[PDB]
RNA sequence: AAAAUUUUAGGAAUAGUUAAUAAUAAUUUAUAAUUUUGAUUAGAUUGUUUUGUUAAUGCUAUUAGAUGGGUGUGGAAAAAUAAAAAAAA
């Protein structure tokens, strides 16, 4: 399983908001 | 060798305009993609001019045929190689050991050459006349040049 | 006017489709082993023209190797769009009136 | 991605009785260094595998 | 002249149907 | 023409159980009929020309395959670096066992896969880097200085030496007069533990004296030590005068020129190494494909006996086992 | 040195090749040589009115031997092992 990176993703753009 | 970044940032905007970078991890690739049947063209091919088969339409290669293939002709010592490839190719002509090679008129090898097993013995030395005439008639004028210091 | 059809003709026999049809007979050691596969125990078919035959005896009378029975008319009534009918008039058997 | 896997399968057969190993190891996606992967298993096996000869190299880009 | 090559042709798929021979069933 | 499955299992099948004359015979008439040979096609033609050592086939198929614009993979390569490897050489009693084989340069072509296996990016296998430099070892040829330069790249990619590559390239430098080659030769192989070689190990005595390359243009450009660094000295010795030495120097190498001249009455011009080394293949006597015999040479007829495989006047399934 | 005589239940091609030669040690010439009267290869394979049988010009058996790279020595390689072949009083 690939750990998060310490800054932004794309994985994290649905948790961006819209 | 150099190590992969790992990391790349790209620029995304958002709804209100806002731009920003996305970290995305990426790595790049190593083994090239030839397991697909298409056919790109960039590729380094094999070599295969110096092989000496029983091609009848062909000449027999020399190592002349190296020095000749767009060099710098006025240099000195391409010309001195040249002249010693030539006079060892001469040489090996001349003092060829002739024992078992024979040249009879064989009915069967008319649409053809000689056969496969008999190359050493009825084709290998009018092959190698032939390749010892067509190399005089482009190296005649590198070693013995026209009369107007010397190489 | 004869150079024209002399000059066809020795430019027809150096081309490579009659050199690579008027091959010689592949020996046993460039079909294979001393025999017992299929296809591969005897030599391929051999195709000769018989104005400039590439072999002496083109035909033969052995027991299995027999050929003369096959180079009458009827067996180049298979292919007469690509047919040669003065070679069929001077180099064919039993032809019709 | 955001998953990845990997399977390290070896075939063993038995050359005159005694096992002979065929190891195979394929990722999931593309990308993973194999290249630099191999080298590491090559310098920790030179010290440690005792047989005629063994080989290992990279296939595909999995 | 011109009736070489499909002679050709025909005479190459009849060795290949020799070299078919070797396969035996189906 | 009928399916072009069907047209590659008759071609699977024959690469696995005939010999080589059979998949070159199905591929080129299958060519000329209109089969579109891909790259499974050519790699199992190229998988029995390389079982059989056919290196005047393996160019042949190379050259068609590169006429098709078939890019070849790194099977391919292990293929045809393997293939040069496993070529008939040596020489029977008086006579030259593949004469052919010189005009071809098939090292060079050995050689030519290895480049282009590197620069299109496939990883070249330990194995083809030891048949690489057997095809310049050869007793039918004497390339030592691009086979050292091909072993002193091997050992900084961290190769391992095959023991039938250390066998041919020890033969090679004692017929081409390099003792110091071989002593470092068998030095080496004992070291990294080859087998059949851990046994053998001499003691280097070229360690104080410089290489022969850097003597060489030492004495183009103390000045009584220039001109004699290359004469080996055992430590109780000494130099004479300069005027006395070189006339010494001279002396020796008039006499070394008039021992290699006359000829071995009951050599054939051949070297104690070329004598009785026919070379064919595994293949040849009742053995097929294994990846780790590069180059091996076949079996002695006193592996199998006749009348303890069938008994007499019954047929053996040997047909051409004795036959060297 | 010569003549001469072998076998294959599903029979096809073969070649350091034939002759000539001011040519040891063949840089040439030739419409070359073997083979369907069965060749080459592959399989089996010491041969031999000596054995056995029968009324039998039939069938069936065999164990005298030889050995192009181990050493150009020796007249001759047959030389890495044989109860005689007695080997210079
Ligand atoms: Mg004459």
């Amino acid at each position: 399983r690939r750990s998060r990176r310490v800054e932004v993703e794309p994985g994290d753009g649905i948790a961006l908001g819209e | 060798p150099r190590r992969i970044p790992g990391t790349t940032k790209v620029t995304y905007t958002n709804k209100k305009g806002r731009t920003f970078s996305f970290s995305v991890p990426v790595s790049e690739l190593t083994h090239p993609q030839v397991t697909l049947e298409s056919a790109a063209g960039t590729w380094r091919e094999m070599d295969t001019s110096f092989c000496e088969l029983g091609d009848i339409e062909d000449d027999m290669p020399s190592p002349v045929d190296e020095c000749l293939r767009g060099g710098s002709s006025l240099d000195k010592r391409l010309i001195q190689e040249v002249r010693e490839r030539f006079v060892s190719f001469c040489r090996e002509y001349v003092l060829m050991d002739t024992s078992g090679m024979k040249s009879t008129i064989l009915s069967t090898e008319l649409n053809a050459g000689p056969d496969y097993e008999h190359y050493d013995r009825r084709l290998r030395r009018k092959r190698h006349w032939l390749a010892i005439r067509h190399r005089f008639e482009d190296v005649r004028y590198v070693i013995w040049p026209d009369v107007v210091n010397p190489s | 006017d004869t150079e024209q059809n002399l000059l066809a003709r020795e430019q027809h026999v150096r081309s490579p489709a009659y050199r690579e049809l008027h091959r010689p007979a592949l020996t046993n050691a460039a079909m294979g082993l001393y025999g017992g596969e299929p296809g591969f125990e005897k030599a391929h078919r051999v195709w000769v023209d018989p104005d400039r035959p590439h072999i002496k005896h083109i035909y033969n009378q052995t027991a299995l190797a027999r050929n003369l029975r096959y180079a009458r008319y009827g067996y180049f009534k298979r292919d007469m769009h690509l047919l040669d009918v003065d070679k069929l008039v001077r180099h064919a058997r039993l032809l019709p009136t | 991605p955001d998953v990845c896997v990997v399977q390290v399968c070896d075939h063993m057969q038995h050359d005159q009785g005694v096992k002979r190993h065929a190891l195979t190891i394929t990722y999931g996606a593309d990308g993973f260094q194999l290249r630099s992967l191999i080298r590491r298993v090559r310098r920790d096996l030179e010290r440690q595998l005792s047989s005629t000869y063994w080989q290992c190299y990279q296939t595909n880009e999995r | 002249t011109e009736g070489t090559q499909e002679k050709l042709a025909a005479a190459i798929q009849e060795h290949v149907q020799d070299a078919y021979r070797f396969s035996g069933p189906t | 023409r009928r399916d072009p499955t069907e047209f590659l299992r008759v071609l699977r099948r024959m690469s696995r159980t005939t010999s080589w004359q059979k998949t070159m015979l199905f591929a080129s008439k299958g060519r000329m009929v209109g089969y579109r040979l891909t790259r499974e096609h050519y790699n199992t033609v190229l998988f029995s020309q390389s079982l059989w050592g056919r290196a005047l086939e393996i160019v042949r198929v190379v050259r068609a395959m590169q006429e098709d614009k078939v890019q070849p993979n790194g099977a391919t390569y292990y293929y045809i670096v393997n293939g040069m490897g496993n070529a008939d050489h040596g020489w029977n009693y008086d006579f030259r066992i593949n004469r052919r084989l010189e005009k071809i340069q098939h090292w060079r072509v050995a050689l030519e896969a290895l480049e282009a296996c590197e620069a299109n990016g496939f990883d070249s296998t330990d194995t083809m880097h030891n048949s690489a430099l057997i095809t310049l070892v050869i007793p039918g040829f004497n390339r030592w200085q691009q086979a050292s330069l091909l072993l002193q790249r091997m050992l900084r990619e961290d190769r391992r030496m095959h023991p039938t590559m250390v066998k041919f390239y020890h033969d090679c430098l004692v017929r081409n007069n390099r003792p110091r080659e071989a002593s470092s030769l068998m030095r080496l192989a004992a070291e990294r533990g080859v087998h059949g070689y851990e046994d053998k190990w001499e003691a280097d005595v070229y360690k104080g004296r410089p290489l022969d390359s850097e003597v060489m243009n030492e004495s183009e450009g103390q000045a009584s030590s220039l001109a004699f660094a290359s004469l080996m000295l055992r430590g109780d010795q000494r130099p004479l005068p300069e005027n006395l030495q070189a006339l010494l120097e001279e002396e020796t190498t008039r006499n070394i020129e008039a021992e290699r001249s006359v000829p071995v009455p009951f050599s054939a011009g051949l070297h104690a190494t070329e004598i009785n080394s026919v070379f064919r293949p595994r293949v040849y006597r009742q053995l097929w494909y294994k990846w780790q015999h590069i180059a091996n040479r076949y079996r002695p007829t006193a592996a199998l006996k006749r009348r303890q495989l069938a008994p007499r006047d019954s047929p053996t399934g040997i047909p051409g086992f004795y036959r060297i």
